Parts: structure tokens; C-alpha cells; sequence
């Protein structure tokens, strides 16, 4: 009898105010270490290797991504007030510096693959195009991205608040599910497999290796590849539960919404850490850096 | 309220209603939100019910609107 009613979208203030704080405190802990990286790569052109290249575009496309950030604060306030042109303008700038990040990482892993394999041979002389790499990759990722500026806009309804949702028509729930295809295929799929045979195959190179210092090189290989998944994992899984709900392979049901739908928030939020955790995982653990730092003091 | 992933407003309908006992109704057409036009009873008890836009009659009725 009591099967059919409506379900109604609960939330509390509680993760609104712990979603603004977790957000602002990012802002400032990516602002931080973004500056600081970019300082100490372009202020002496000394050495410019190709992974200084590799680490100042991964900084600008976090540094980016922050300065998006507080815009995405507000809306999870509120809800998407500050008009349609900014939703655009916001999504398509996010978009792409998580698209540009995501394979700016494959790339580095490529090049270490490249660096560390095949090293005594005359491929590594194939690494030499960071410039044309890099400016494909922001290409694809501009390219990629598109789809958000041509198809967002903020929506209206009577028991939602305003949110800067896509407009595709009136069947746009299940366009969303195939749009939603993108960033689940070249945002961590391939990404994924990439670091996994290039990292797996230096861990096998370095593993065959009498050097003096493999050890450390094995354990930053596996903290970067750890902090990836842990970073993104999540995100991607209830992102494929979502679908599969909406696609009923799933049974729904009201309660079932309302856990997706924050489990959602959580993990962007958890996930968003890779704009924080960079610079320490890539580049400020090389000794290099932390003593251009130290000489930059003076 | 808050909300980045907009659901439908309703996940099965009801055949079996009486007229009188409808207290306000409410019409959500196909947009962004939700593919399937919803139609909204609240009944003067305090319960709300989901109705079938192809219903013939509640159908009529929405096209009236």
C-alpha cells in the first residue's frame, strides 16, 4: 500500500560547513605549493630537464584548478546563484585542468618508463618533445572539455536548488550517462593502465639493479602510484554506481539515493587533494628542488 | 535545498486514488531534472502519492492544464 510516494532529497548543514572549510583550506594549501614550485623552477634557467617542463605545467593546471575552487565552494553553499556565463566559464576551466592534470601524470609516468627501461638504448632520445607533448595534451584536454561549455546551464526546479546542471534536452538524465563515459575513460582508465606498465616495468628495471639508492626510488614509485588510487579510486567507483542506479542494474530505492548522493561529495572532496599532494609527491621530494628552495632564500 | 546530481521526484507510480481525497496536485513536465513527466497528488491526510501521466483521465487532466 505505502510502496509509492515520493522520496524527498534530505541534507544538513553540518557538510555544509565542513565542505566550505575542507574547501578553503585546500584553496590555500595548493595556492602555497603551486607558488612554490613555479619560484623555484623558472627563477634560475639552470638545468631545465625535461621533468622541470613536466612539474611547471602540473603546477599551473593545479594552480588553476584552486583558483576554480572557491566558486565550487560557494555553489555547494548555496547552490549556483552567480548566473549561467559563470557556470560555463567555471565548468569548462575545471574540466579541463582535471583532464590536463590526469594525463600530465601519464605523461610523467611515460617518461620515466622511457628514462629507467630504456635507458642505455637511443630511444630515450625520443623524450626530448615536452613541448609538443605538453601542448597535445592541453589541446585534448581543451577538446575534451567542450562538451561542458556547449551543455551546461544552470537549472531550476521546485524542490531542488539551483546547481549549474547540463542542458541536453528532455531526455538529458540518460545523455548524461553516456557524456558521463569521458572522464571514466580518459580520466582514469587509461591513465591507470599507463602508470601501471610504465611504473611496474621500472619497478622491474630498478629490482634488477645493484645501484646504491633503489630503495627509495622503489618507495616514492609506489607512494605516487598509492596516492593516485587513493585519490581517485573512490570517486570513479560511486561515479559507476550512479550510473548502474540510474540504469536500474541496481535496486533503488530513496535511501539508496540519498547515500550516493552524499558518498558523491565525499569522495570529490577527498579526491581533490591531488591539486594539494603534487608538489610533495612529485616534485619536493628530489632533492633537487629543496636545495634550489634553500639556494632561492639568499 | 542542495543537490549536484538531480534525480527524478518520483520512482513508481499508483493506479488507485480517489478524487475527493486529493488535496493539492502538481505537475513536474520532462526537463534537465527527470525524463518521465511527473504528476503530484498531496492528499489532505498528509500523504503524497505519484500518478501516471498516461493515464487517460489524469492524463485529460494534465492536458487541460
Amino acid at each position: 500500500l505505502l510502496d509509492a510516494a515520493p522520496c524527498e532529497p534530505e541534507s544538513l548543514e553540518i557538510n555544509k560547513y565542513f565542505v566550505v572549510i575542507i574547501y578553503a583550506l585546500v584553496f590555500l594549501l595548493s595556492l602555497l605549493g603551486n607558488s612554490l614550485v613555479m619560484l623555484v623552477i623558472l627563477y634560475s634557467r639552470v638545468g631545465r630537464s625535461v621533468t622541470d617542463v613536466y612539474l611547471l605545467n602540473l603546477a599551473l593546471a593545479d594552480l588553476l584548478f584552486a583558483l576554480t575552487l572557491p566558486i565550487w565552494a560557494a555553489s555547494k553553499v548555496n547552490g549556483w546563484i552567480f548566473g549561467t556565463f559563470l557556470c560555463k566559464v567555471v565548468s569548462l576551466l575545471k574540466e579541463v585542468n582535471f583532464y590536463s592534470g590526469i594525463l600530465l601524470l601519464a605523461c610523467i609516468s611515460v617518461d620515466r618508463y622511457l628514462a629507467i627501461v630504456h635507458a642505455t638504448r637511443t630511444l630515450t632520445q625520443k623524450r626530448y618533445l615536452v613541448k609538443f607533448i605538453c601542448l597535445s595534451i592541453w589541446g585534448l584536454s581543451l577538446l575534451l572539455a567542450l562538451p561542458v561549455l556547449l551543455f551546461r546551464r544552470t537549472v531550476y526546479s521546485s524542490n531542488v536548488s539551483p546547481a549549474c546542471y547540463e542542458d541536453m534536452g528532455n531526455n538529458t538524465a540518460n545523455w548524461r550517462m553516456l557524456l558521463r563515459i569521458l572522464p571514466q575513460s580518459f580520466g582514469f582508465i587509461v591513465p591507470l593502465l599507463i602508470m601501471l606498465f610504465c611504473y611496474g616495468f621500472t619497478l622491474r628495471t630498478l629490482f634488477k639493479a645493484h645501484m646504491g639508492q633503489k630503495h627509495r626510488a622503489m618507495r616514492v614509485i609506489f607512494a605516487v602510484v598509492l596516492i593516485f588510487l587513493l585519490c581517485w579510486l573512490p570517486y570513479n567507483l560511486v561515479l559507476l554506481a550512479d550510473t548502474l542506479m540510474r540504469t536500474q542494474v541496481i535496486q533503488e530505492t530513496c535511501e539508496r539515493r540519498n547515500h550516493i548522493d552524499r558518498a558523491l561529495d565525499a569522495t570529490e572532496i577527498l579526491g581533490i587533494l591531488h591539486s594539494c599532494l603534487n608538489p610533495l609527491i612529485y616534485a619536493f621530494i628530489g632533492q633537487k628542488f629543496r636545495h634550489g628552495l634553500l639556494k632561492i632564500l639568499a | 535545498a542542495v543537490l549536484t546530481e538531480l534525480r527524478c521526484t518520483c520512482l513508481r507510480v499508483t493506479l488507485r486514488v480517489n478524487p475527493k481525497t486529493i488535496g493539492k496536485l502538481q505537475v513536474f513536465p520532462a526537463g534537465p531534472q527527470c525524463s518521465k513527466v511527473e504528476v503530484v497528488a498531496s492528499l489532505k491526510n498528509g500523504k503524497q502519492v505519484c500518478l501516471d501521466p498516461e493515464a487517460p483521465f489524469l492524463k485529460k487532466v494534465i492536458q487541460k492544464i
